[PDB]
């Protein structure tokens, strides 16, 4: 019914909210991550798809 | 500019006036003086001053770091793995815009190499080029292109604009000739035949969805349509197009160049081509 | 009878294979900017004191560089005329963004300008507006 | 090692390094853990898990390994289907 | 003074003397003969039919192809 | 044009037509619930990921069956 109230008589588009948690904490990135697994590089990447630069 | 006006006033330039760019040369230091002499920077008496310290990697008698780590095959077979150079749609669109590739005619490795679009190293195990999806959204050209490998999204982009893409295989000997054809002609030998894919690569090149050059042509129409449905565009019909002949051109699976057959000799000096008249020779090359 | 027959007709395909030695001039387009993004120099030429020429590939000569592994710089290379006038314009254009006057080096002998920090994209767009 | 060889006058690679490590084009090196196949029956389940991993190398170890290999092992390789394709580059690194 | 004539590469096909003991061996191979025709066309004088494989050579080529 | 024992004509004799591969497949408008593109309206917003939105009027649209 809340959708009807926002539309029929309030006459506006209904807003939708979502519960967002704060981003996970990671220590500052290092050039040489000694004795850390291969996964270390994944924690600091933004996009999951390959890029090819000048090529 | 004003700088050239200064020359008019100044004395003549000669071999007695030359000077290098400032800071282009450092000073070399000899051990004569007190600062750099005497012990000459080597320290007090020991193995290191005399000049006989142990080799790189030696740790004084304990088992060294680079030998106490277990062996594992990260690099096993590295010299036999195949390599493909990447060509992105951003690079390809850039080349057509500046006129360094001619879209009217078919595009193969020879044309890409001749425009400096790609650099191919056969001796470093390069076998050809693979098309890469990056830059697909802004690709707005109609072309006929042949590459060794292709990706799902890259094929879609080319065809949506009404173009043909196919995947073809070249052997190490043929690839070297393809990239640098002129030096081969200077040798004076007949053009060799093209070998078929190794066993492992036969499934890839005989599959229609990959646009293989040995796949059944009857099955292409089905495959092209499914891309159109999946990626939300309308499959254009190229037969209506004026340039259907150009877009449909394809070479024989045993041919290297478009208009030349195996077994011919190119006499570049006087612009002639020689063909053998022996039945045994003709049968060999045609097989 | 000799075993070879010679034909002159098929040499046209060989002529195609020959490579060029000179960079081709870009082809005229009806609508600019070109789909990749390339745009040719405007006509007539700008009337500013300094003129910036294009590279043999027909691109704006602005480059990103690094040294010591942590020092980031940008370089404008083929400048003719008054290099000092260009420095004043760059300082005015970039000053509001940084919040301070940018640190720069002027090389009169090589005719280049060097700036501390990466500002290649902004400079490329800025130079196109002036029409070089 | 050999700084200047008799036949060609070049440096030589130490092949015991090539058989134990992997070099990513950025400059990192990967290795296994010593003992990851030895006496597993006497090792805890958490201990065994740590052994199975691939691990990076320190700055001083990376420097030494670079001296002991030639440039050929430091080039760009374009392997189709590479399982290390995404680890040859660095992202969001201020340093 | 006047400078001497500029250095110039010698033109035309080159046929080394077979009998001479100090002629390099690589210049006496059939490959070298083939190169002369490729560079200089017909002026070389190389019988064009020789460029293709001989029947005995042809059998070896075919035999190897089947094997591998 | 040169041809060899491995030419596509000989390997696949039935489909010898010159245009066999480039013909648009007939029919299939009823295949895999063919979605008519014209009915839908597609807009691209650059939100990094470039977002895409597809909208159509449910009731007016007739390609879907009423039930
Ligand atoms: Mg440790
Ligand atoms: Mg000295
Ligand atoms: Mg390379």
């Amino acid at each position: 019914s809340v959708t009807h109230t926002f539309h029929q008589l309030l006459d506006m588009r209904e807003p939708v909210f979502e519960f967002v948690r704060p981003p996970p904490y990671h220590p500052k990135q290092k050039r040489f991550p000694h004795e850390q697994p291969l996964r270390y590089l994944d924690r600091y990447r933004d996009s999951h798809e390959p890029t090819y630069g000048i090529y | 500019g004003t700088s050239l006006d200064l020359l008019r006033s100044l004395p003549r330039v000669s071999l007695a006036n030359l000077k290098p760019s400032p800071n282009s040369r450092k000073r070399e230091r000899r051990p004569r003086d007190r600062r750099r002499g005497r012990k000459c920077g080597r320290g007090h008496k020991g193995e290191r001053q005399r000049g006989t310290r142990p080799r790189l990697g030696f740790e004084g008698g304990q088992t060294p770091f680079y030998i106490r780590i277990p062996k594992y095959g990260f690099n096993e077979g590295h010299s036999f793995r195949h390599q493909y150079q990447p060509l992105s749609l951003r690079r390809l669109q850039y080349l057509i815009d500046l006129g360094r590739v001619d879209p009217t005619q078919p595009i193969d490795l020879t044309q890409l190499v001749n425009g400096r679009g790609v650099t191919i190293q056969p001796l470093k195990r390069d076998y050809g080029v693979q098309l890469v999806e990056e830059g697909a959204d802004t690709f707005q050209a109609k072309i006929n292109i042949e590459v060794q490998l292709a990706s799902e999204l890259a094929i879609a982009a080319i065809e949506k604009n009404g173009g043909v893409v196919t995947t073809a295989f070249y052997d190490p000997r043929s690839l070297e000739i393809l990239c640098k054809p002129i030096p081969f002609f200077l040798r004076g030998q007949p053009i060799p035949k093209r070998m078929l894919p190794p066993e492992s690569l036969v499934p890839y090149y005989t599959d229609a969805k990959n646009r293989g050059y040995l796949a059944d042509p009857a099955k292409f129409p089905e495959a092209r349509l499914e891309l159109a449905m999946k990626f939300g565009y309308v499959l254009p019909d190229i037969t209506k197009d004026e340039l259907f002949r150009m877009l449909s051109a394809r070479k024989d699976p045993r041919q290297i160049f478009f208009g030349l057959a195996p077994g011919w000799v190119v006499n570049m000096a006087d612009k002639k081509i020689l063909k053998p008249t022996d039945e045994n020779l003709l049968k060999y090359y045609s097989s | 009878n000799p075993g070879f027959v010679e034909s002159v007709d098929e040499y046209q395909f060989v002529e195609r294979l020959l490579p060029p030695t000179k960079i081709p001039e870009p082809p005229k387009h009806k609508h600019y900017p070109t789909p990749s993004g390339w745009q040719p120099p405007r006509d007539p030429l700008p009337s500013l004191p300094y003129f910036v020429r294009r590279s043999r590939m027909h691109n704006i000569p602005v480059y990103k560089e690094i040294t010591h592994g942590n020092r980031q710089m940008t370089l404008i290379r083929k400048v003719e005329g008054d290099i000092w006038a260009l420095q004043k314009d760059v300082e005015e254009f970039l000053s509001p963004l940084l919040g301070k006057t940018p640190i720069t080096q002027v090389n009169e002998v090589t005719g280049t300008l060097r700036i501390k920090g990466y500002f290649d994209e902004q400079l490329k767009a800025w130079l196109l507006e002036k029409g070089f | 090692l050999t700084y200047c060889s008799t036949r060609k006058g070049k440096r030589k690679t130490v092949k015991s390094v090539v058989h134990r490590f992997l070099r990513l084009h950025s400059g990192l090196w990967l290795r296994r853990k010593a003992g990851y196949k030895k006496k597993l029956w006497k090792k805890s389940t958490a201990r065994k898990k740590r052994l199975r991993e691939f691990v990076f190398c320190s700055k001083t170890q990376s420097k030494l390994l670079d001296k002991m290999t030639t440039s050929f092992w430091k080039r760009r390789n374009w392997y189709a289907g590479d399982p290390y394709q995404m680890y040859h580059d660095r992202t969001n690194l201020r340093v | 003074y006047r400078a001497p004539p500029p250095p110039r590469r010698r033109p035309g096909p080159h046929s080394p003397d077979p009998e001479n003991l100090l002629t390099p061996r690589w210049q006496l191979t059939p490959r070298y003969v083939a190169k002369q025709f490729g560079r200089h066309g017909a002026i070389s004088g190389v019988p064009p039919a020789s460029l293709w494989p001989t029947p005995e050579q042809l059998r070896e080529l075919e035999a190897e192809e089947q094997e591998w | 044009t040169f041809q060899s024992i491995y030419s596509l004509d000989k390997l696949y004799p039935e489909s010898k037509g010159a245009d066999t591969a480039w013909k648009v497949p007939e029919h299939a408008k009823q295949a895999s619930s063919y979605i008519p593109l014209d009915r839908l309206s597609i807009s691209y917003c650059r939100s990094v990921n470039s977002k895409a939105e597809v909208r159509f009027h449910l009731a007016s649209a007739d390609w879907i069956e009423e039930p």
